[PDB]
């Protein structure tokens, strides 16, 4: 099932300020942790000494 | 002497004891039968950690005798003295001293409580004494009995109450996880916040800018409710306080009754009941 | 909950039609993980 | 609740330790004290043997260690190590049935290097052992395998991301604090260094780091728990470096750290190689020794019982 | 009997207050009001609005983030299992740079995590004292907050930030965690020599037991002149009452001297702000200057000796 | 000689400077202290007819004005404040005697009783409305839900007499909270306020006890120079009239107990 | 369907935009829990290096 | 159904919103806590290995 034939009457209930907000914040803060995430296991794509190297040599 | 306002209340009466007998001020000291008998507990308190002093853990001649500030000490008997009275030149001294101070003590509070009555104000003050008062039972009465003998309170010195204090936590290893001694931490600091709060806030408003008139109660609501969202109010940000100072004694009081009688093994082990859980 | 009888008729009848829709992607999203890989 | 919680009843046992007033003292349990007394029994001794007869070396052949006893002797010797380490399986543990010589089962090359771990115990480390010595019971306890033995651990897991707090964790290493949990290895097993105090008051002369401080304290709190007692048992808190207001106690510590680097590194490691994975840890080292494994959290082990003297043959030459 | 104060015992309402109006500049106010009867039962039951502006939405971002790495971090160290997680939360924590860093940004598997939160953090309480001050302005106050905020600020950043770059070493600031911190606080007073003969905190420790004691005493003092409305000091500052009298002269007949309604708040201040401030010197002098303080005493004369009745034998020296 | 240790580190010039900051710290607070009640009365300025102004150490600060809002006034400390008479005779005509009161003890306005002349105008709101004004003035405020309402619950003294019933609420516009109950006086049907301070519920039977006057006495409670507001002099002759009580209301609070 | 025909009566008694933001409060918790779980089991899929070896097909 | 007799009149002594409120959140609460107990104890099902090795489906 898709949406009601009257969907929209959740604003009616709920504020739009609020929904909008909640979303933007929601939204962030999911983006954010997951690339945290991301960063902390296999799928870095920072230390991966690839495409070229860019601490030559040794030490750094 | 009198403030310039004070005459006016200097009214006769109120005593728990001693009526008219002691019923008189001394400059601006209020007297009275527990000022008299507190006088006395307490010169010969002081008189008798003079003589301490004088004499030394070893004699007068000894280089451990000493009237240095910092290192004075007089500290308790020997466990091996149990509950009995020890001999004076053997933490005896040490006894009675402590006598002398929980009476002193015990004699400024019903003091104030003497002083209450005369003015017509609340006993909020002298029962607040009362829970230092417990606080000082519990480190040298309560804690050493449970623990079958008074050796176990800590000595009259600047430093070696600090020794003491150190020794006995570290008895049990990290004390810093003693769960009653983190309570009563946190007391300690937050009562250190409030108070800063408070003054600032009073301070702020009774001396604004220069061009500005005194502040309202409506300016301070308005501050605190603007920075954190609250306002507790006047009234009770004394009440708040107040619970807030008495709650840290109280939690140090216990935080060092359970550590022994009730505890034995180190503290950070008592939070085991937490890791065991069948949660985990 | 100062709503009249017909309010929540319809309200119910709404709030049901989207749980179970939710619970139907649900469905969805556990078969697509059983299918990839089974975990009983 | 928020449960209340873990609480023991009034009065403690007591014991002063230094001078009255400074704080210097222990409490403890006394029904956990009589419960530890009893689960800390000793085995009675065999009858003596006597003999008066030849040396063991004499009428075996396969005997490296055990050499000097008189058979009598060394049968009684077989007979406490039997029950001493492995009572429920006997004889048959050790050796290859049929034939007492062989060393062709493994827990008698180590049974062997045992016997020369205990021998070099008693007769080398008294300013440690003192007159109680140790025996096979002492780690033992009728089982084969030290129940108190332990292993270098890795902690929980981290993802690949991220390293290891070293530190930081639930663990009944470091007696429940946040500590790091594995103090052992770098002291207990290698050598590094436990001082972090200065000498001197004012600063440029320490180079000691907090970190090095904290690692020190957790070694110093399992130390603690494994004996079953508290700092003061030792040290007098205002002055942990300070020796000459510590007790004996600290002394005995310091020479036992150094006769655990010897059992952990010359005798225990060694043995890794023909021990078989059951007996090892995740990083391939083996269970090794602690002062927990010997001491069962008694400051004396079995309440300073004294088994050793009468076995001869556990001590040197 | 007679009512302590302690508890409202019969409340009332009026329309929430969204207060004195700010001069423009200072956005509007958001979020609208609610009563706790609850927290009305001992105090103000209103609850909010608050003020939000660049300043104090800034600090509320940098702050959050911080937390975030704190605690993604204690999940990660217990292997993303919350359960774990909230096993050992109390043992949980992010350990700093480890010193083969110095003071050199870190991996982040390594530290870099603790220096992001630390910058973050710090950054979020002095926006958090901007804050406060602004606040404090558009009401024509004076800074008194502000002055206490900036003296407890400067323990903290003397605790993470002054002293570890002083001596050159991330390590040596404060970890993020209950217990960690608390073993941070432990190793920190036995690497320094025992901490109590260190002059500065016993000074910073007599100002805490002060706070302790100068709320208690004045508190209880308000309260038991709550019956003349002495809470509403602002009036018994400007306008003296029969409450700042009694209130003044029970101190006097009990202790011989006092103070005055306006003073007493200035002696609390005072005595508060002087916490942080011995406490922040104390740490200061920590390795920076004095490496162990019961040495330290030694040398000042000031340690106690007491007859040397148990003793060991300094293996070193064997 | 790259070793001789100087015997004066940072952390000795440190605490010394500490203490320094400490003494003029210590000295202006109690500069501060005497903002108020100062100079002192003793015996040494009269007998000197006054050359003998009591002050101590330190010594006073100069006056500070504080500017009331609203067409208020100005205020300033230290002041001068004219002398009061003592309404009691000396108990003793020896010094740091008290005094027992002249007449009624509870009329006296001496001792428990006693209080100062605060101004004859009222505390302002924000906007610049009495602060301190009844329900019945301020329309708004309103009962808390599950609140026993005072309005009607029985003002009983201290002996169990009723004394009157409550006859409305008074209330803060700027901290809302009940400052004063309204007291419709039984014996003579007057109004009196009651502070919220002497005043304790029994919200079961709708009763509000007060242990500080007698039934009697709620009849010479002072009174309002006008009943839809209230001033700061009035705050204080209403409280230190109840507080009397505490100490005159009976012929047994004068202590003694042993 | 099984259920109640006086089920809508339920909103009645209930506060319906609570109830409602309540819900994906909840299940916004539960999600973030399981699937840590998940991240923290044998079922992860992010903790191999797989399939190019991201910390090791340049770095090892 | 009822427990016996009159058990509606139960009603009139308890708020039905709180009532139904308190049982939902005890339950979610009851759930979660033994769904925690299980997996900590042996009868976890998630970190088993079990029907086929997994994080060695990631190694070979
Ligand atoms: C040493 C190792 C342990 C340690 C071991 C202990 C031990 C052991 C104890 C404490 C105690 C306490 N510790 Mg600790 N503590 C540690 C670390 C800390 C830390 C920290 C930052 O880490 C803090 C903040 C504290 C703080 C605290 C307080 C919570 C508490 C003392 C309050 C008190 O005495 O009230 C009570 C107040 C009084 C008793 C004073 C009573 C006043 C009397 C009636 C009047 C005296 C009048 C006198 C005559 C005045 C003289 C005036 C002249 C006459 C003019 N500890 C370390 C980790 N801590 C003590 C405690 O638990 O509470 C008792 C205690 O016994
Ligand atoms: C465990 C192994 C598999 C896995 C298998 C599954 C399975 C199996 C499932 C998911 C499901 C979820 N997975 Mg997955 N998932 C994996 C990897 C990922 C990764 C990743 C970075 O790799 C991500 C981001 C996700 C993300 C998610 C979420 C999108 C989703 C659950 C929705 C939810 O909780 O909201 C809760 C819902 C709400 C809060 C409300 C829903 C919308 C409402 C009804 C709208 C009404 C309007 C509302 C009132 C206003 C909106 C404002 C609110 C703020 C939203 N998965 C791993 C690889 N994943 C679930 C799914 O797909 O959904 C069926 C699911 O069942
Ligand atoms: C709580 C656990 C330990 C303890 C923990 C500590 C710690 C930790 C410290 C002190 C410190 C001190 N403690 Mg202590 N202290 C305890 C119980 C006591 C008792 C008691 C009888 O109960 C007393 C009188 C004291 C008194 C003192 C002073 C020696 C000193 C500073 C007090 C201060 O500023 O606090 C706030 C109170 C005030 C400001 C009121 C001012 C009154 C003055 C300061 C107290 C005068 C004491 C006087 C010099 C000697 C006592 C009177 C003699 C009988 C004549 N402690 C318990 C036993 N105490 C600090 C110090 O520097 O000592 C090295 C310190 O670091
Ligand atoms: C444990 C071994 C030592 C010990 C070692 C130390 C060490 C080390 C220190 C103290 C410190 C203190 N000790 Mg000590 N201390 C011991 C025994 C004691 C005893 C006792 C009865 O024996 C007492 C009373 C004390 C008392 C005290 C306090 C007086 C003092 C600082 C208080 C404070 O609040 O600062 C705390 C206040 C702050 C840090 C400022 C807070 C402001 C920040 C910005 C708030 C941010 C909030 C945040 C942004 C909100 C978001 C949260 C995020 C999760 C972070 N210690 C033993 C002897 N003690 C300090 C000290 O004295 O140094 C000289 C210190 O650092
Ligand atoms: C319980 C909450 C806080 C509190 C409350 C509190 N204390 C109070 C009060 C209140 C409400 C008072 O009204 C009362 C007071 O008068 O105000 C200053 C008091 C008091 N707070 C004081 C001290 C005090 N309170 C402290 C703490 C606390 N008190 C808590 C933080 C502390 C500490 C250790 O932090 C101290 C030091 C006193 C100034 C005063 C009570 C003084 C008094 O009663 O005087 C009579 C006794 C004497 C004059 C001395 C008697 C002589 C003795 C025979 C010798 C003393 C021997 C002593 C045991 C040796 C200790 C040696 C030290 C070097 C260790
Ligand atoms: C004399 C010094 C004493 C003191 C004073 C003091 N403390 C202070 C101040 C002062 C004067 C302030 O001005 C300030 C204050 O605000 O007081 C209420 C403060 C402060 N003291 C505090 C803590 C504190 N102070 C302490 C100590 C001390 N402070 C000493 C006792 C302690 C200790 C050691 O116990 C602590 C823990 C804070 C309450 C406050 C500083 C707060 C701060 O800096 O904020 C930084 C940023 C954050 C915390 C982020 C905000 C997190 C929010 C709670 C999240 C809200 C989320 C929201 C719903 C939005 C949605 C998120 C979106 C991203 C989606
Ligand atoms: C042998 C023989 C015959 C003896 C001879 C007699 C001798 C020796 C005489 C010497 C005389 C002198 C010099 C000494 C007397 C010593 C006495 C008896 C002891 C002092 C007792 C005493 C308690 C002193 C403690 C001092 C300290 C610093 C206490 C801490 C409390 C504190 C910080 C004090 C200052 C701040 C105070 C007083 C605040 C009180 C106060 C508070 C708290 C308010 O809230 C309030 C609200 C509204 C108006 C006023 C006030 C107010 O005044
Ligand atoms: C001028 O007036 C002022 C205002 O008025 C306008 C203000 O609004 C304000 C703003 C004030 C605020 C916003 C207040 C801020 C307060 C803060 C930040 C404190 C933080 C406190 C908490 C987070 C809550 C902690 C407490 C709890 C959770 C309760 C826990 C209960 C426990 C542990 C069990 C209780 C039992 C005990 C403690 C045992 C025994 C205790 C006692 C005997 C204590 C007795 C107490 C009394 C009060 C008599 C100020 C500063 C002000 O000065
Ligand atoms: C699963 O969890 C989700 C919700 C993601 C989030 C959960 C978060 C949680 C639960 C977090 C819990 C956090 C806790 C409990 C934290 C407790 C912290 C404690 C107790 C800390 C105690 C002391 C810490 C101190 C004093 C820290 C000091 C650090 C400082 C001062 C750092 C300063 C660093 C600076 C200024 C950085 C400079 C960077 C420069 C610019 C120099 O780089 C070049
Ligand atoms: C009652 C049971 C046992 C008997 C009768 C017994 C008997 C003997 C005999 C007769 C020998 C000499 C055999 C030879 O060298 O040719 C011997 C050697 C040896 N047995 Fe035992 N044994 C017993 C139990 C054990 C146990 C339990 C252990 C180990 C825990 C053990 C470890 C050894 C070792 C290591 C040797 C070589 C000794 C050395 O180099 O000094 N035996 N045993
Ligand atoms: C949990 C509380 C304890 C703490 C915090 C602690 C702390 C310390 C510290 C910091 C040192 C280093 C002092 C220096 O740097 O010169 C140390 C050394 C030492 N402690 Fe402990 N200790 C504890 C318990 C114990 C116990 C129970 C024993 C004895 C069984 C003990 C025996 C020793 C010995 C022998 C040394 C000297 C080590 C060496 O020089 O290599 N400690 N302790
Ligand atoms: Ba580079
Ligand atoms: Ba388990
Ligand atoms: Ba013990
Ligand atoms: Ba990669
Ligand atoms: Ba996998
Ligand atoms: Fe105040």
């Amino acid at each position: 099932f898709t949406m009601n034939a009257n969907l929209y009457k959740i604003w009616l209930i709920l504020d739009p300020r609020r929904v909008l907000v909640s979303i933007v914040a929601f939204q962030i803060v999911l983006g954010l942790l997951i690339h945290m995430i991301v960063l902390s296991t296999d799928l870095n794509w920072l230390d991966d000494n690839i495409p070229v190297s860019y601490q030559a040599l040794g030490k750094k | 002497a009198m403030l310039s306002f004070e005459k006016k209340y200097r009214v006769r009466g109120g005593t728990l004891i001693g009526g008219d007998l002691f019923d008189f001020w001394v400059g601006p000291f209020y007297v009275g039968f527990f000022g008299v008998v507190g006088f006395c507990f307490t010169l010969l308190g002081v008189l008798l950690i003079v003589w301490g002093a004088t004499i030394g853990p070893t004699g007068p001649t000894s280089d451990l005798q000493t009237y240095n500030l910092w290192r004075i000490s007089i500290a308790p008997p020997d466990l091996s003295y149990g509950l009995r009275m020890a001999p004076l030149t053997e933490g005896g001294l040490w006894q009675i001293i402590t006598i002398c101070a929980a009476g002193a003590f015990i004699s400024w509070a019903l003091r104030e409580v003497e002083i209450c009555r005369k003015l017509g104000i609340g006993f909020h003050v002298p029962f607040a004494f009362s829970f230092a008062i417990g606080a000082y039972l519990v480190l040298v009465f309560v804690r050493p009995l449970l623990m079958g003998a008074w050796g176990h309170g800590f000595p009259y010195g600047i430093l070696s109450h600090l020794d003491w204090v150190s020794n006995v936590g570290y008895q049990f290893l990290h004390f810093h996880y003693n769960p009653a001694h983190m309570l009563a931490i946190s007391f300690f600091f937050t009562n250190c916040l409030a108070l800063s709060m408070h003054g600032s806030l009073i301070l702020s408003v009774t001396n604004p800018q220069k061009g500005e008139p005194v502040k309202t109660s409506e300016h301070e609501n308005t501050f605190f409710r603007d920075i954190v969202g609250y306002s507790i109010g006047a009234l009770a940000i004394h009440r708040l306080g107040l619970f807030l100072a008495l709650s840290a004694a109280f939690w140090s009081a216990v935080c060092i009754l359970i550590s022994g009688p009730f505890w034995t093994r180190g503290w950070p082990e008592w939070w085991n009941w937490w890791l065991e859980l069948p949660l985990w | 909950t100062g709503l009249t009888d017909d309010e929540a008729k319809e309200f119910h009848a709404i709030f049901m039609q989207s749980m179970y829709a939710w619970f139907g992607l649900v469905v969805i999203a556990h078969l697509l993980a059983w299918l990839y890989r089974p975990w009983l | 609740s928020v449960m209340l919680l873990g609480c023991e009843g009034p009065p403690p046992g007591t014991e002063q330790i230094g001078y009255r007033g400074v704080g210097m003292e222990n409490y403890y349990n006394k029904r956990q004290r009589a419960l530890s007394i009893q689960a800390n029994q000793p085995v009675e001794s065999l009858p003596a043997a006597d003999s008066t007869g030849p040396k063991a070396s004499e009428v075996y052949q396969n005997v490296q260690v055990l050499k000097d006893l008189s058979v009598g002797e060394f049968t009684r010797t077989m007979v406490a190590v039997t029950t001493w380490v492995s009572p429920k399986e006997g004889c048959n543990y050790c050796h290859v049935p049929g034939n007492w010589a062989s060393d062709d089962i493994y827990t008698k090359v180590v049974s062997r290097r045992m016997f020369e771990l205990v021998r070099a115990a008693n007769s080398d480390w008294k300013a440690h052992v003192a007159e109680t010595g140790v025996t096979c019971y002492t780690c033992h306890r009728g089982n084969p395998v030290p129940k108190y033995a332990w292993v270098t651990d890795p902690g929980p897991k981290y993802p690949s991301g991220l390293k290891p707090t070293g530190q930081n964790y639930g663990s009944k290493t470091v007696a429940y604090a946040s500590l790091p949990f594995d103090p052992l290895t770098p002291f207990l097993d290698q050598a590094n260094e436990i001082r972090i105090t200065g000498n001197a008051a004012l600063a440029g002369s320490n180079p000691a780091s907090l970190k090095q401080a904290e690692w020190t304290f957790g070694l110093m709190m399992n130390i603690s728990d494994s004996l079953g007692v508290g700092c003061t048992f030792c040290h007098n808190t205002r002055a942990f470096n300070d020796w000459t207001q510590s007790t004996p106690k600290r002394t005995t510590a310091w020479y036992a750290i150094r006769h655990v680097r010897d059992i952990n590194q010359n005798y225990i490691w060694p043995l890794n190689d023909v021990l078989p994975a059951s007996r090892k840890g995740p990083y391939g080292d083996p269970l090794r020794v602690s002062c927990m494994t010997c001491h069962q959290a008694v400051n004396k082990p079995l309440y300073g019982a004294q088994m050793a003297k009468d076995y001869p043959g556990l001590y040197k030459t | 009997p007679e009512y302590q104060n302690i508890f409202t015992a019969v409340q009332v309402r009026a329309p929430a207050y969204p207060g004195v109006p700010l001069p423009k500049g200072n956005l509007p106010r958001i979020g609208r009001p609610i009563f706790s009867y609850w927290l009305g039962k001992i105090g103000d039951a209103q609850i909010g609005p608050i003020y939000l502006g660049l300043t104090g939405t800034l600090s509320i971002f940098f702050g959050l983030v911080a937390i975030s790495i704190i605690g993604f971090n204690m999940l990660a160290s217990v292997h993303w299992d919350v359960f774990q997680f909230l096993k050992h939360f109390f043992w949980l924590g992010l350990e700093p740079p480890p010193p083969q860093y110095g003071l050199r940004i870190p991996p982040l598997s390594e530290g870099g995590w603790w220096l992001m939160a630390g910058l973050f953090l710090t950054l979020s309480i002095l926006l958090w004292w901007v804050r406060t001050y602004k606040r404090a302005e558009a009401l024509g106050m004076s800074q008194h907050l502000s002055w206490a905020f900036a003296a407890a600020i400067f323990f903290y950043l003397v605790l993470g930030f002054i002293r570890p770059v002083m001596m050159g070493s991330w390590a040596k600031a404060v970890p993020f965690g209950i217990f960690p911190h608390l073993d941070w606080t432990a190793a920190f007073s036995i690497r320094y020599g025992n901490l109590y003969y260190n002059p500065f905190h016993m000074l910073s420790i007599a100002f805490l037991y002060g706070s302790a004691l100068l709320f208690a005493m004045h508190g209880a003092t308000i309260l038991s002149v709550s019956r003349f409305g002495g809470d509403r000091e602002i009036d018994q500052i400007t306008h003296r009452g029969t409450a700042a009298e009694r209130a003044a002269l029970f101190w006097r007949w009990t202790m011989g001297f006092n103070v005055t309604m306006e003073s007493i708040h200035r002696w609390a201040w005072w005595c508060a702000v002087l916490t942080v401030i011995t406490a922040g010197i104390g740490i200061l002098l920590s390795g920076t200057v004095v490496d162990n303080w019961y040495l330290w005493a030694v040398k000042h004369g000031m340690a106690p000796a007491y007859p040397e009745v148990v003793t060991a034998v300094n293996p070193y020296e064997t | 000689s790259a070793g001789i240790t100087h015997y004066i580190d940072a952390a000795q010039i440190t605490i010394w400077a500490f203490w320094l900051f400490f003494f003029g710290l210590i000295i202006y607070l109690r500069r501060e202290d005497k903002r108020e009640g100062y100079p002192l009365d003793s015996d040494r300025t009269e007998r000197s007819g006054g050359r003998v102004k009591v002050v101590g150490f330190p010594d006073l600060p100069d006056p500070k004005t504080f500017v009331l809002p609203h067409n208020g006034g100005t205020v300033v400390a230290p002041r001068v404040e004219a002398p009061v008479a003592v309404n009691a005779t000396p108990f003793s005509p020896a010094p740091g005697s008290p005094l027992v009161p002249n007449g009624d003890p509870m009329l006296s306005g001496f001792g428990p009783a006693a209080s100062p002349d605060r101004p004859k105008h009222c505390d302002l709101t924000f906007e610049g409305l009495p602060k301190i004004v009844p329900m019945r003035v301020a329309k708004e405020f309103s009962i808390a839900e599950g609140d026993p309402d005072p309005r009607g619950m029985t003002v009983v003294g201290l002996d169990g007499e009723v004394a009157g019933t409550v006859s409305d609420v008074w209330v803060d516009r700027s901290e809302p909270q009940i400052r004063y109950l309204e007291v419709e006086v039984a014996a003579n049907k007057k109004k009196v306020l009651l502070p919220i301070g002497f005043s304790r519920f029994d919200k079961k039977a709708r009763k509000v006890k007060v242990d500080a006057i007698k039934a009697a006495h709620f009849a010479n409670v002072p009174t309002l120079s006008n009943p839809d507001q209230v001033t700061l002099y009035e705050e204080d002759k209403v409280c230190a009239y109840y507080a009397g009580g505490k100490l005159y209301a009976t012929a047994e609070r004068a202590g003694p107990l042993l």
